[PDB]
């Protein structure tokens, strides 16, 4: 399914629970984990944290730990194939999936029950409607035009399925998530800028996206930090101050 | 002239105020001050010697570290003369034996990219340098006097106080009495002292152009 909103329905139902946080290897991946720890160690939520690296380590990694826990996480891994095969998980166990990956993988949209996802859909997604991919001579004649159904369903895939590429960054999705319940701070805004950055430092976001992104990021920026407008004087030398810069591409000449 | 003691009377207030205020470490650990510390325990244990690092003087006043770079010689001595007015107000109350207030002498290191001999030219004189090479010999320490003081021979004039300049330079001892032309002579037992060694360095082997004998300085 798609999560409405993050409150109510992701933060509210873990807040009291013993959830387990599946992490992939990426810099965005790592940023986007850094900011739940700080939402968990804030609540008291006991977590654990399993840093997974393929699929064969994820399904090793499910393997132990499937009885205990009957919540889950997955970070920037499991959206783009499908999952209540790969793990064959039980009935009432729950998975958020919150991953940059595109395109989401079908069943995991039309299963409401199990995977639910963290996506904004008002990303690039034109996921197909529901019953275009999914289910005497009369009965031929009929079955004839299911066995079309089919061919076009053989089609839409083709069509649906054949580029990959990636969306809105998942420390992106979080750092909204910490400012909807007021518990945001300058340390959960660098790791969302550095989860940003990293998607276009390594080249798997468009320009365009990357400056609105920047855009979006800056009106916060500016509201944390242009508070202290004439008395930056009288504030602490030593006390993170985030500054929005038109700076060269040379990288790391400064060191 | 009068914009000289003027300038360095807000030289060595903006000198003082980096000892006094520069520190490390984040907010989450917490801090430390790294050199009112050093200072502090390196005074007691009787050594009088901090290692300012140029980095650190950058980042926190950025005109200072480089008048450092381009007039390292009347800077060093603001330098080191708030070093000592900060060691002051450290230390003190001194417990008994000691309530004369030492010298400190101010070195500095630094993380910048060396030169080589072969590589100074004459527009880098007087400017910090920063060369390797190995030392290939080593005077016998004397001494050097730094706070000197004369006095007239014929109507027993004193003229005291006065006071040397670093490195290798020496001093024109008056004609003028107000008693014959050159009537000054120095008074032994009223001269400070200080020792001063003087070594040979010899460039690295792996950077000489080949066709000679390495070059020194
Ligand atoms: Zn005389």
């Amino acid at each position: 399914m798609f999560v409405s909103d993050f409150r109510k329905e992701f933060y509210e139902v873990v807040q009291s629970q013993r959830v387990l946080l599946f992490v992939a290897s990426d810099v965005d991946a790592l940023c986007a984990c850094k900011i739940l720890q700080a939402l968990f160690q804030c609540d008291h939520v006991q977590y654990t944290l399993v840093p997974v690296s393929g699929w064969q380590e994820l399904e090793t990694a499910f393997l132990e730990h499937k009885e205990q826990f009957h919540y889950f996480i997955l970070i920037n891994c499991g959206a783009n194939v499908d999952l209540l095969d790969i793990l064959q998980p039980d009935e009432d166990t729950i998975f958020f999936v919150c991953d940059t990956h595109r395109p989401v993988n079908v069943v995991n949209v039309y299963n409401d029950t199990q995977i639910k996802l963290l996506i904004k859909q008002d990303d690039d997604l034109e996921v197909p409607a529901y019953e275009d991919i999914f289910r005497i001579v009369e009965q031929t004649m009929r079955r004839r035009q299911r066995r079309e159904w089919e061919a076009r369903r053989r089609d839409i895939l083709f069509d649906y399925e054949q580029y990959e590429y990636h969306g809105t960054s998942s420390a992106m999705v979080m750092f909204e998530l910490a400012w909807m319940l007021s518990k945001d701070l300058n340390d959960m805004l660098w790791w969302a800028i550095v989860g940003l950055t990293d998607q276009w430092v390594q080249d798997k976001i468009t320009q365009m996206k990357y400056v609105t992104d920047v855009g979006v990021l800056q009106r916060h920026v500016s509201r944390h930090n242009h508070r202290n407008e004439d008395e930056e004087n009288t504030l602490s030398v030593d006390c993170t101050r985030i500054s929005f810069e038109y700076d060269l591409r040379l990288v790391l000449y400064q060191h | 002239a009068d914009e000289g003691q003027a300038r360095k009377s807000q030289l060595q207030r903006r000198f003082k105020e980096f000892l006094r205020q520069y520190r490390v470490g984040t907010d989450r650990t917490g801090f430390t001050f790294k050199y009112r510390d050093e200072l502090k325990r390196h005074y007691n244990l009787g050594e009088y010697w901090i290692e300012v690092e140029m980095e650190d003087l950058a980042s926190f006043d950025e005109d200072l570290a480089d008048y450092l770079y381009k007039q390292p010689a009347e800077h060093l001595q603001l330098l080191e003369e708030a070093a000592k007015e900060v060691a002051d107000e450290v230390t003190r109350p001194r417990p008994s034996g000691e309530e004369v207030l030492q010298d400190i002498q101010v070195m500095l290191k630094s993380d910048a990219s060396p030169s080589s001999i072969r590589s100074l030219k004459s527009d880098m004189m007087s400017h910090l340098v920063k060369i390797p090479g190995i030392i290939i010999a080593a005077s016998a320490v004397r001494a050097k006097a730094t706070r000197i003081s004369i006095q007239c021979r014929s109507c027993r004039n004193t003229l005291t106080n006065i006071a040397m300049r670093p490195g290798l330079e020496g001093y024109a001892l008056p004609r003028k009495c107000n008693c014959p032309l050159d009537p000054y002579f120095i008074m032994p037992d009223k001269c400070k002292c200080v020792d001063f060694q003087t070594l040979k360095l010899q460039e690295l082997p792996d950077a000489v152009p080949h066709g000679e004998m390495p070059r020194h300085m």
